[PDB]
């Protein structure tokens, strides 16, 4: 009846400290479509994050890409925080560099 | 191009 | 090769929070090219790919008109299905629809599609003959009778065999430099020790388009389907996609494992191994 989001956190290009890149949080497989997604830099919500237009897969579950430009360093931690009706508490998924 | 608006369900 | 055009409609009620929202997006293959959102300050069909921008104002006005009409019709449809299932006025519900056409390399219609869902469950679908319906339950049988009286299947067959194929061919030509360009994956294999006994071999595919790809691990030439972890293919944000496949191997046995990559952009399929 409801389906909980899968979450991947990753960069557009291979991550190089000091080089500009895009940080992605891809949420998929969820239903219904309302969902809260923030990108975090050392725990703080990043502003001006954009996202794709709502679409869905052959099995009717929804997917969305949230993204922003960023420049990775070795100190800065990045993560994605997702809330959905299927989740008791928001789920935080860390960016594991080159997972 | 979209299909024309169809009948309500 | 072959190509598809698909439109995806999502209509969502939200009692106490205004009237139901209606969103529509259009794709050619894995490229989104239009959007509509009834929550926008001024809702309009809007471009989302450069090759659609050349369409004239009559195109944009007509697609906007259809979508504004659909916003109202889906609000009626949500009210109707709430009744068909004896549901309270307090819950939020969703109708989804996906429709479109597939064409072969010669541009000829391979098949048409039109399927609708209610709260994520199959509700009614146009059969492959483009002439009859499959209704999931006795509620959907009501919709089927309405649609038979309105000759809906006949109108969709006309669209699917005519306009859908003709516009898809036009889009493929106008966007040929991207829509008809397959970008092969960049590939590599990584090695992640788990313990003294085992390590993870991960076969990566990056930067490819379209999203269709086959990534497989073999051990001594035998597929390791049950033992391979395949991540869901994911968008990079620049039109391309990413994917990886992972297998846990005994330490010292890494050379028995090969990763095999098939993709339309590749001159020939790839066989890769870990290169320490
Ligand atoms: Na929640």
């Amino acid at each position: 009846i409801q389906r909980t989001p899968k979450i991947q956190v990753y960069s557009r290009h291979p991550a190089e400290n000091g080089k500009s890149n895009f940080l992605n949080c891809y949420v998929s497989g969820f239903h219904p479509s309302d969902i809260e997604v923030d990108l975090l830099k050392n725990g703080e919500r990043i502003e001006k994050v954009e996202h794709s237009d709502l679409s869905f897969s052959k099995d009717w579950s929804f997917y969305l890409l949230y993204y922003t430009e960023f420049t990775p360093t070795e100190k800065d931690e990045y993560a994605c925080r997702v809330n959905h009706v299927t989740l008791s508490q928001p789920k935080i998924v860390k960016w594991d560099r080159d997972m | 191009h979209l299909a024309s608006s169809g009948h309500s369900l | 090769g072959s190509h598809s055009m698909r439109y995806f409609y999502t209509a969502m009620s939200r009692p106490g929070r205004g009237e139901p929202r209606f969103i529509a997006v259009g794709y050619v293959d894995d490229t989104q090219f239009v959007r509509f959102d009834s929550d926008a300050a001024s809702p309009r069909m809007a471009p989302r790919a450069p090759w659609i921008e050349q369409e004239g104002p009559e195109y944009w006005d007509r697609n906007t008109q259809i979508s504004k009409t659909n916003t109202q019709t889906y609000r009626e449809s949500l009210r109707n299905l709430r009744g068909y299932y004896n549901q309270s006025e307090a819950g939020s519900h969703i109708i989804q629809r996906m429709y479109g056409c597939d064409v072969g390399p010669d541009g000829r219609l391979l098949r048409g599609y039109d399927q609708s869902a209610y709260d994520g469950k199959d509700y009614i679908a146009l059969n492959e003959d483009l002439s009859s319906w499959t209704a999931a339950d006795t509620a959907a049988q009501i919709t089927q009778r309405k649609w038979e009286a309105a000759r809906e299947a006949e109108q969709l067959r006309a669209y699917l065999e005519g306009l859908c194929v003709e516009w898809l061919r036009r889009y493929l030509e106008n966007g040929k430099e991207t829509l008809q360009r397959a970008d092969p994956p960049k590939t590599h294999v990584t090695h992640h020790p788990i313990s003294d006994h085992e390590a993870t071999l991960r076969c990566w595919a990056l930067g490819f388009y379209p999203a269709e790809i086959t990534l497989t691990w073999q051990r001594d030439g035998e597929d390791q389907t049950q033992d391979t972890e395949l991540v869901e293919t994911r968008p990079a944000g620049d039109r391309t996609f990413q994917k990886w496949a992972a297998v846990v191997v005994p330490s010292g046995e890494e050379q028995r494992y090969t990763c095999h990559v098939q993709h339309e952009g590749l001159p020939k399929p790839l066989t890769l191994r870990w290169e320490p």
